[PDB]
């Protein structure tokens, strides 16, 4: 259900991986103005945190609300971190239980616990953009 | 084991109060259904299958909160009971609430009050939230602090009121109820915390950076201060002070006890880890106005009493070490009369934080409750207020027109007077 | 013969435990014919239930449950107030827990698919369809009609839709809740719905 | 051929389950 | 808990009110079939407040239409959203009364309040516990000024306890309809002032203006001005309908807006309103709000707020939206603006956040400001009854139906009154 | 046309053989 | 197709998180 980007192919990521860390479910679109504007300044958020250092702190699974193989796909190649499954229904699973209406509900940081509910939450359509580094991961890591 | 009875009236003392349990029952580590997967005894009772519920009463005449909390995340942690609704708001009528629709609605809380005072004996006090601008909240919070005042006379009745801010106001008629208020609450409560809404205001801004809050921010800050009040009643500590003994360290005469409350550290996120938050410093980022939580600078008052409450990794040494750096700085003034004005309290428990809120976890942290001389411009700022409404009577026959008689407008000035030379004169 | 006695289920149950008590007897002074306690039936079998995405789910994870049937109809306006608190009432019993404690499955008295698929988009909980059989023996077992249409051995409609109604292991009714019945006791006998003794065993 | 309805309360939208402490 | 009462009578109150429900059914989503379609808690779970249950599930609205002509009324039952009210709700007039406040009062609106009073009396019986009523009427008219100015004192002497609101439109400042509108008007004032708690005032050269520079429509019909003062009425009754941050009801305004009893007269705004073209050019934030907010080019009653001194005034704010630069503005508004407002009543302003917005936007305003600058209106109608009155004009309707000679001098010395106790607040 | 009769009692809506507690 | 930005800035391109010495 959950995919992990890498050179050549595509892998599953073992669970251990988001053990440790904070995770963060990305709610956006592809193509959208917002979206297109929040994608690069993330990238170097998690760049710039993840290789500052040794251990990886933070992991983010972007979710999509695309409308189309191609754009999903599109929208996916360009980022460094993992995905979820375009055909799973978890996706949908998410967005009914987070209640994105799918607009100035995008994109969205959702920070999760170990129990895959709400640890905190982040919206991006509003003039700051210190809120990147304003979520910290030192104080909602799972065991 | 002993404890402490809660009491939410009107919008603010709900709201406000709501947040307080969000954070009492995620430190207990008990679910919003209200069953844990005697600590915890202060602020919740025991109900048959492991199941806790609090001991709190939710008051409000407009259906418009209380009705949202019931059908809100926490259905089933509260009473049904406890949370008692009119039909129609007191709407910023202090007459209104304390006279008319005040009596129907006090006699069904004094019930639920009496049967979770009577579950055990020897419980520390009441602590009563409740808005001074509101209508229900100085109307019914009137009705209920002198109808517990002659019943439960002897114990110990704690306030904290969100005491209406110098500029903003978000209100008119309410230099009115402040001053009907305060007649009604010098004689019937024992300790009484002034909460300014645009001091923390001025507290998320310039140490926390938010520069665009929400009352969600408001009471999350709150939460915070009246955990640590309670800390030491609740887990183990160094050396403990509870509620019996706040008002014999920082009540000097029956009259005054309006205080200020402080909190530091207010740090976000992202700022507070780079820093070391030394025992030194969390006090010096305390006795500063700006820090203050009324909006009422002290540097043109003198402090009569002093009460500190620190959390967490937090020595002996240190804190005697603070205060006396603190004393011998000179930028604060201490009344000549009372030379022994600290009172120290350490508890072991690290601050809690509500995961992805506002704050962050610190090691230690320090609460202030603060007895000053500090609280004259604040009653006569409000008396300036109130003497051009009662000029020429403006918003006046809203007032009689219910049953309240003429002249209690008069009788309450001249007691806020009273109070004004009280607080003048014993700051010689 | 609980709740009722001339019902498809309970017809269908009493031919199944009789035949395999007479079976039995031969194979091997047992009472003929068998007891309302010996008597056994599988109510949802494998291919039944399905959930919000369409995939199956089994009998297995309705233990440990207070589950309820949920008869309702798409044009019912009745029905449509019923849904949003109910929708609310089910996320935040569901939610503020680590385990999930109620459950319901849909029976409908949609006229076609269409009307089916369009009502059942909404729901998160879980469905029965409409072309199965089940929803129709269910709804004479637990006496759910929309109008007096088919012939019923003298019962009395004890519901109109929409109604919910909690169900045990062996097609008993753990509890009756009044929207619209003898109380009258609408949009908030939801609240009613206790979950200490209703369990689906 | 209206849509659906996008306020969402202040309470319900971060008044939701909170994480539990290890 | 609190059910409005509605009242629709006149030309002018059947048309604003049929289209006051159009909103309101939209808002909570109500098919105009009468069931419902839009699956959130939110819309459902304080709709007693203007609706009833008929035991079919569909929803009725708690209004009252009323007309001394059944043709109006034939108008809103036949239009969509028609089905919505009820059949026995409708009250019918055989005879219709012709711009004559005398007639709409005196004699044949007289034996028609015996008949809708009856009506009137069974709906809010009925309820738990009743909040109050609000009244869409005219005052050019002759069946809105009139028998609905009756209507307003039979149930204050009945139901004095209630609060009351109306929604009334004046005769207009540059052209007119209704030629005798100070036979009308003036009228109906000096019993306006005596038995309403809540006057909200709504001119047609107002709402030609705003549709003009603003929305830049070329043709206005009655169906986008209806539809425009219609969502300044929903901004009002929000906090009664949805949860906010700050609640506020009508008890809770009318306490805040009015300083002394007979001065209970409004100035309606609504905020934001901009054209088809530059719908998506904007920045919807609190300081663009309040820069809109307070202009004379925005109010709903074309009286020049800028000539007078604010004496009260409420900003009831909508939407998902946070309480300090709301709370700021209203500071800073107050601050620059200071010879704008008066000076022995500090901090004027009203906060009041209604967290669910106005639907298919995200953040809204309405502005309900008691401005001592509504006397020009005053004067300029007592200005136009002098000439005519001196000269025994068009009186002779009047006085042939049953009225007194000295009641129009009583009424003039009223509003003269009026007048002065505002003037004397500048 | 006619329709049928679809009512019974007060006493058999309330009152039912139960099971028997064991 | 429009041409896009191929420049990066000095400073990140040259101070990058550089490896520990031991």
């Amino acid at each position: 259900v959950v995919k992990r980007t890498q050179q050549g192919n595509y892998v599953p990521v073992r669970p251990d991986h988001f053990a440790g860390v904070s995770v963060a479910l990305f709610f956006a679109k592809a193509g959208h103005s917002k979206c297109a504007q929040i994608v690069p300044v993330v990238r170097q958020f998690y760049k710039t945190t993840n290789f500052s250092g040794e251990k990886a702190v933070i992991e983010i699974i972007y979710v999509s609300l695309d409308k189309d193989e191609q754009d999903f796909e599109r929208v996916r190649a360009l980022m460094p971190w993992c995905s979820v499954e375009y055909k799973s229904c978890l996706r949908k699973k998410l967005i009914e239980r987070y209640r994105v209406p799918n607009s100035t509900a995008i994109p969205l940081l959702i920070v999760i616990g170990p129990n895959g509910e709400e640890a905190g939450r982040m919206n991006f359509q509003q003039s700051d953009e210190f809120v990147l580094q304003r979520w910290d991961y030192r104080f909602n890591k799972w065991p | 084991m002993r404890e402490v009875i809660s009491i939410h009236v009107g919008q603010a003392g709900i709201q406000i109060g709501n947040a307080c349990w969000e954070l009492f029952c995620l430190e207990h580590g008990i679910q919003p259904d209200g069953q844990m997967p005697d600590a915890f005894n202060t602020f919740f009772s025991e109900t048959g299958a492991g199941k806790h519920v609090p001991r709190c009463v939710f008051l409000d005449l407009e259906p418009t909160v209380v009705d949202e909390v019931r059908t809100g995340t926490y259905r089933h942690l509260f009473h049904p009971e406890q949370l008692i609704s009119g039909k129609e708001d007191a709407a910023n009528n202090f007459a209104r609430g304390h006279y008319t629709i005040g009596k129907e609605i006090v006699d069904l809380s004094l019930d639920r009050i009496r049967k979770l005072a009577d579950n055990c004996t020897g419980l520390q006090g009441f602590l009563m939230f409740n808005a001074v601008g509101g209508g229900t909240g100085s109307g019914l919070g009137c009705l209920l602090l002198e109808r517990l005042s002659v019943d439960y006379g002897k114990k110990s009745k704690l306030n904290f009121c969100s005491w209406p801010s110098p500029q903003v106001s978000t209100a008119v008629v309410e230099p009115y109820n402040s001053v009907l208020s305060t007649h009604s609450l010098l004689e019937h409560t024992d300790v009484a915390v002034m909460l300014d809404n645009e001091a923390i205001y001025d507290i998320c801004r310039r140490n926390l950076d938010i520069e665009r809050p929400t009352y969600t921010n408001l009471n999350r800050l709150i939460a915070q201060v009246i955990s640590s009040l309670t800390a030491s009643l609740r887990f183990d500590g160094a050396l403990n002070v509870d509620v019996t003994e706040f008002q014999t360290n920082l009540v000097p005469y029956p009259r005054i006890h309006f205080m200020l409350s402080s909190y530091a550290p207010i740090i976000s996120a992202e700022k507070a880890y780079h820093e070391q938050l030394s025992v030194a410093e969390i006090t010096n980022s305390a006795f500063e106005p700006a820090s203050m939580m009324a909006k009422c600078d002290p540097r043109h008052g003198k402090y009569m009493a002093c009460c500190l409450m620190y959390r967490g990794d937090v020595v002996p040494k240190d804190v005697n070490a603070a205060v006396a750096t603190i004393k011998t700085k000179r930028t604060i003034q201490f009344v000549d009369w009372c030379p022994t004005g600290f009172k120290c309290g350490i508890n072991y428990q690290p601050p809690t934080v509500v995961p992805g809120g506002d704050l962050a976890k610190v090691m230690r942290a320090v609460c202030m409750i603060s007895n000053s001389t500090a609280i004259a411009e604040v009653f006569s700022r409000m008396d300036h207020k109130f003497d051009l409404m009662y000029a020429k009577r403006a918003f006046v026959h809203w007032y009689v027109g219910e049953g309240m008689e003429e002249g209690e407008f008069s009788e309450a000035r001249e007691d806020l007077a009273a109070l004004e030379k009280d607080y003048e004169e014993v700051g010689i | 013969s609980q709740p009722v006695f001339a019902s498809p289920l309970n017809v269908e149950k009493r031919r199944l435990n009789e035949e395999r008590a007479l079976m039995q007897a031969q194979k091997a002074n047992i009472q003929l014919p068998p007891n309302y306690g010996d008597m056994d039936l599988i109510l949802f079998p494998e291919g039944s239930l399905k959930n919000s995405n369409n995939t199956v789910i089994p009998q297995s994870h309705l233990k440990g449950k207070s589950v309820a049937l949920y008869f309702a109809d798409g044009a019912d306006p009745k029905c449509a107030s019923l849904l949003p608190f109910l929708l609310n009432y089910y996320r935040t019993m569901n939610e503020g827990g680590a385990n999930q404690k109620i459950e319901i499955i849909f029976v409908s008295l949609d006229r076609d698919r269409e009307a089916f698929e369009s009502h059942r988009a909404h729901m998160p909980w879980l469905s029965i369809d409409l072309e199965n059989p089940l929803t129709e023996i269910l709804k004479r077992h637990f006496r759910v009609m929309k109008e007096y249409e088919v012939p019923t051995y003298g019962y009395g409609s004890r519901t109109g839709v929409p109604s919910v109604i909690v169900i045990g292991s062996d097609g008993r009714e753990a509890q009756f809740l009044p929207i619209c019945s003898g109380l009258e006791e609408g949009d908030r006998a939801l609240l009613r719905w206790d979950w200490r003794n209703t369990k689906f065993a | 051929p209206t849509l659906p309805f996008n306020a969402q309360s202040c309470y319900r939208s971060e008044y939701v389950a909170k994480p539990l402490p290890p | 808990m609190r059910e409005i009462v509605h009242v629709q009578g006149g030309q002018c109150g059947n048309q604003i009110g049929a289209k006051f429900w159009e909103v309101i059914s939209d808002e909570h989503g109500i098919d105009p079939t009468g069931t419902y379609c839009g699956d959130s808690d939110l819309q459902l779970e304080r709709i007693n407040v203007f609706y009833n249950e008929a035991t079919g599930g569909r929803f009725v609205p708690r209004a009252i239409l009323m007309d001394l002509e059944p043709g109006t009324m034939d108008s809103v039952r036949a239009g969509p959203f028609g089905q919505l009210f009820r059949p026995d709700n409708f009250v019918f007039g055989q005879t219709g009364a012709g711009n004559n406040w005398a007639k709409g009062h005196y004699t044949e609106g007289a034996e028609l309040i015996d008949s809708v009073l009856d009506v009137v009396r069974k709906e809010a019986e009925g309820c738990d516990c009743l909040q109050g009523f609000q009244i869409t009427h005219s005052l050019g008219g002759g069946t809105g000024s009139g028998m609905g100015t009756l209507l307003i004192s039979k149930v204050r002497e009945e139901y004095p306890d209630r609060i009351m609101e109306t929604f009334s439109v004046f005769p207009s400042p540059k052209v007119s309809d209704t030629v005798v509108e100070p036979y009308n008007a003036t009228l109906s004032v000096h019993q306006l002032v005596e038995n309403a708690d809540e006057v909200q005032v709504i001119d047609n050269e107002a709402l030609y203006d705003i549709c003009f520079r603003t929305l830049k429509l070329t043709t206005p019909t009655y169906g986008d001005l209806n539809h425009l003062v219609s969502a300044a009425m929903s901004g009002v009754t929000c906090c009664l309908r949805f949860p906010g941050q700050l609640n506020s009801d009508l008890r809770k305004l009318a306490v805040n807006l009015i300083p002394f009893p007979r001065l209970h007269f409004f100035l309606i705004g609504f905020a934001p309103l901009t054209s088809r073209g530059s719908q998506q050019y904007r920045a919807l934030s609190v300081p663009e709000l309040t820069q809109q907010m307070f202009d004379a080019k925005n109010m709903m009653c074309a009286s020049d707020p800028r000539h007078g001194r604010y004496l009260t005034a409420s900003a009831m704010f909508r939407g998902r939206m946070s309480t300090k630069e709301v709370d700021e503005q209203m500071l800073n508004v107050q601050n620059k603006n200071s010879s704008y407002f008066v000076e022995w009543i500090p901090n004027n302003m009203k906060s009041s956040v209604c967290d669910i917005p106005p639907k298919g936007l995200k953040m809204s305003v309405t502005f309900v400001g008691n401005s001592t600058a509504i006397q020009e209106m005053f004067k300029r109608v007592s200005d136009q009854f002098t000439a005519m009155f001196r000269r025994k004009a068009f009186l002779h309707w009047y006085t042939g139906e049953g009225m007194d000679e000295m009641e129009f001098t009583e009424a003039e010395s009223n509003m003269n009154d009026l007048v002065s106790e505002y003037q004397q607040y500048q």
